[PDB]
């Protein structure tokens, strides 16, 4: 039994245009542990992206937090792209 | 990981029961071990306790109270072969062993027909020594060291003639002094009133 | 004090892709990582500054040696399982041990294993036995249960040692673990749904629900996950769908750290 | 099936001399240990090896080092011997470290004596004393005595041989040597043993008795500068026949 990752994208604070913030991608409930995560700005990969160490849940699945500092603007669309053995192609999840 | 205490030595009689105590003050607790170590030999595992209570293995039992920080090793129906050191050891929070200094257990044989005597052994052609044998005395008798620097006196030793199911205590004294006589060799000891001294 | 837990996990992987550790071990107090080790670094290291600051280098040196040994033992155990399952390719083996200290002063303790992410063996420290999920686990159960002493040891460790470690670390991390940051809670409207949103709170444990005319409607409520915001605090939400044909008094109810709040819509 | 095998059983060293102790276990254990045992205290861990491929200090690492050569072998190295390292060394192993209730399995031990100078090393003089006729007549038993005297250090194994075969029944050897001069720190030693047999056995003229003492002393490479004979490892014996 392999478990596909749940993928949630959200800002650290309630977003307001022009105000510095952090964009989060919380990837959880997946098994086995190998996974690949990118944050996207307007479809393109963001270079300065941080992540927590691999984390362990009681139900034996895994989770990780990927994030980057950003300033939301009205025009810029952000996304999180995740690949895992349970996915036949990368899954892209848009912010908001 | 700080402190283990057990008595240095204990002496009991063949056939009886002895309780060897071990108290510990450690940083955490992951179990208490007892090991037997015969003189000149390797320690060997005897018992393990980690929850409270009494655990029995043959003639030996081991007890633990974690809240009192205390264990005992109980030996019933003591035999001569039980003469040994008994080592207490505790595993601390970091699974490091803390060892007690050991308790030496001395067993007094049950002597059925005491016949204390001091004998003069025959001189050796190749030696200037005269040799005296104090033997067959009851186990309550203690042999003290000589107080003459050129007289040597060994402590009592228990021997077992298995084919006769016969045990006996003895100690040896020797000297090369012109003085030396078996009649006086052990007079620094408290020896039985009826000790047999055969004639020269 | 509210409820706290200490949990230590191990992960073993039998045929890991390039560079990825075959073995990883991480401890947690509540949701906070406190220690880490893996087969690549071969070093035990703190994962919280209050762990680093309160434990001297000889602690890390000793657990480094312990974990190097535990790594080898995990490898041997996984090798044995994969052989008995007659499985090829890469498979995973996991362990989790730990304890909870409840608000009311009572304790729990647990020890369990998993193979390929599913329960494999589960320790019962009250009956001193292992629950096996299949016949491979059953063989291991028989072996582990053959030495009564090993079962007694785990009971002691879970009930006495684990709780003592937990209390030790709770004091080290006091300023983090025992603090309270209350939630900021708002209601948004967005078939239209009402969203009740909370953020900024610590500890992560929070209860959010919707009431309709003072009665709960659990089946019609959607619950969001409690999510890390990245600054040490958490955020969460809950939603319900509005009846377009009839008015109702809806209210969001939030409980966090002994305080209850109501937002009437 | 040998368990834990360590060597050597005895060794005399001069201050500054190098020494390696060997230890192997065939129990397929993962954890190995080196301890020293001294009078009046508990075993003290010198170094240990929780698993193949790793080692670390114990409580008393200074003046020693180790090599976990492979899964089976764990050697202890004294690079520059000191008198304070005079001790009995024990190798031990366990299945794992810090996992459950697992006990230690110990080697036979290695007795090391470290001396500033080897000029106080002496083999035993060995003499055998025939039984008292008064004992024979009073008890129908006959006690032979063996005395091994003047030896140093306390590195000896005494045994009795009756008609060419070693015996243990009827034997009692002092568990501890006597210091011939209790006040001196490097006093030479004495050791006594008894062999007791029936008067009938003693009185058979063709029964042969021998007391044998193995002494562990110097070897070829040890330097010797004294006028007396070099006190090398050797067997010294004395004998008696029935009468
Ligand atoms: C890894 C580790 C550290 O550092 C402290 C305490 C522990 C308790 C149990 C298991 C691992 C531990
Ligand atoms: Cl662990
Ligand atoms: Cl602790
Ligand atoms: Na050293």
């Amino acid at each position: 039994i392999q478990r596909t990752p749940k993928i949630q994208v959200y800002s650290r604070h309630p977003a307001e245009n022009g105000k510095s913030n952090f964009l989060n991608c919380y990837v959880s409930g997946f098994h086995p542990s190998d996974i690949e995560v990118d944050l996207l700005k307007n479809g393109e990969r963001i270079e300065k992206v941080e992540h927590s160490d691999l984390s362990f849940s009681k139900d034996w699945s895994f989770y990780l937090l990927y994030y980057t500092e950003f300033t939301p603007t009205e025009k810029d669309e952000y996304a999180c792209r995740v690949n895992h053995v349970t996915l036949s192609q990368p899954k892209i999840v848009k912010w908001d | 990981g700080q402190n283990i205490d057990q008595p240095t030595e204990m002496t009991a009689t063949e056939g009886a029961i002895v309780q060897i105590n071990c108290t510990y003050q450690t940083s955490g607790f992951n179990g208490l071990f007892w090991y037997q170590q015969h003189a000149g030999e390797a320690p060997t595992f005897l018992s393990y306790n980690v929850l409270d209570g009494l655990e029995e293995k043959g003639r030996f039992s081991s007890f633990l109270s974690r809240s009192k920080g205390y264990s005992y090793l109980l030996l019933k129906e003591l035999q001569m072969k039980d003469s040994a050191s008994y080592l207490c050891a505790v595993k601390d929070s970091n699974y490091q062993l803390i060892w007690g200094a050991g308790t030496k257990l001395i067993i007094k044989p049950d002597i059925q027909n005491p016949d204390p005597a001091v004998y003069q052994l025959r001189d050796s052609k190749s030696s200037d020594k005269s040799v005296c044998l104090f033997t067959d005395f009851d186990s309550q008798t203690n042999v003290s060291q000589s107080k003459d620097s050129d007289v040597y006196i060994t402590d009592k030793c228990v021997l077992d003639m298995r084919s006769m199911d016969f045990k006996s205590n003895s100690a040896v004294a020797w000297s090369n002094k012109s003085d030396f006589a078996c009649a006086n060799a052990f007079n620094n000891s408290i020896i039985p009133e009826d000790t047999f001294f055969p004639s020269p | 004090m509210r409820t706290h837990s200490l949990r230590y996990f191990r992960l073993g992987v039998s045929d890991p892709i390039h560079g990825v550790p075959e073995f990883i071990s991480v401890g947690y107090v509540d949701s906070h990582p406190i220690t880490t080790y893996d087969s690549v670094t071969r070093q035990k290291e703190p994962r919280a500054p209050w762990m680093a600051e309160n434990l001297a280098p000889d602690h890390w040196e000793r657990y480094t040696q312990l974990l190097r040994g535990w790594q080898q033992m995990f490898k041997v155990e996984l090798k044995r399982l994969q052989r008995h399952y007659n499985h090829s390719g890469s498979h995973t083996y996991q362990r989790m041990i730990g304890c909870e200290l409840l608000e009311d002063g009572s304790t729990t303790g647990f020890l369990q294993y998993a193979y390929d992410g599913q329960d494999f063996l589960i320790f019962n420290k009250d009956t001193l036995s292992w629950l096996a999920v299949d016949n491979v686990a059953h063989t291991i159960k028989q072996a582990w249960e053959a030495n009564q002493h090993e079962l007694l040891y785990q009971k002691n460790w879970l009930e006495e040692e684990c709780i003592a470690w937990l209390k030790r670390f709770l004091e080290y991390g006091k300023d983090t673990l025992q603090r309270t940051e209350p939630p900021l809670v708002r209601v948004n409207r967005k078939v239209t749904a009402l969203f009740c949103k909370a953020h900024g709170f610590y500890p992560p444990e929070i209860y959010m629900t919707w009431m309709k005319n003072g009665e709960e409607i659990v089946q019609e409520i959607d619950y969001g996950d409690i999510l890390p915001s990245g600054d040490g605090t958490y955020q969460a939400w809950a939603s319900i769908e509005l009846d377009p044909q009839s008015s109702n008094l809806y209210s969001c109810h939030v409980e966090h750290s002994g305080v209850h709040m109501v937002l009437q819509v | 099936n040998a368990g834990v095998t360590q060597t050597p059983k005895f060794q005399v060293l001069k201050t500054g001399q190098s020494m390696t102790l060997q230890c192997a276990q065939d129990m397929n254990h993962n954890s190995m240990y080196w301890y020293r045992q001294d009078p009046g205290m508990g075993l003290r861990l010198i170094y240990y090896s929780a698993s193949e491929g790793t080692t670390d200090k114990g409580e008393v690492p200074n003046g020693y080092n180790v090599s976990r050569l492979n899964k089976r072998e764990f050697s202890l190295r004294l690079e520059s011997a000191a008198p304070s390292q005079t001790s009995v060394y024990f190798c031990a192993s366990s299945v794992w470290t810090g996992e459950g209730s697992g006990e230690l399995f110990f080697g036979e031990g290695s007795r090391l004596t470290v001396l500033e100078d080897l000029k106080n090393v002496f083999p035993p003089e060995v003499a055998v004393f025939e039984p008292s006729e008064a004992e024979i007549s009073h008890t129908q038993k006959a006690t032979l005595v063996c005395l091994a005297t003047g030896f140093y250090p306390d590195h000896v194994e005494l045994s009795w041989w009756v008609n060419g075969k070693e015996v243990h029944s009827g034997v009692c050897t002092d568990p501890q040597p006597l210091k011939e001069q209790p006040a001196l720190n490097d006093s030479r030693y004495a050791l006594s043993s008894r062999l007791r047999v029936s008067a009938t056995f003693w009185q058979n003229p063709r029964n042969h008795f021998r007391c044998q003492v193995q002494f562990y002393g110097l070897s070829e490479n040890d330097e010797w500068t004294q006028d007396r004979a070099k006190p090398v490892t050797q067997i010294v014996s004395a004998e008696a026949w029935g009468r």
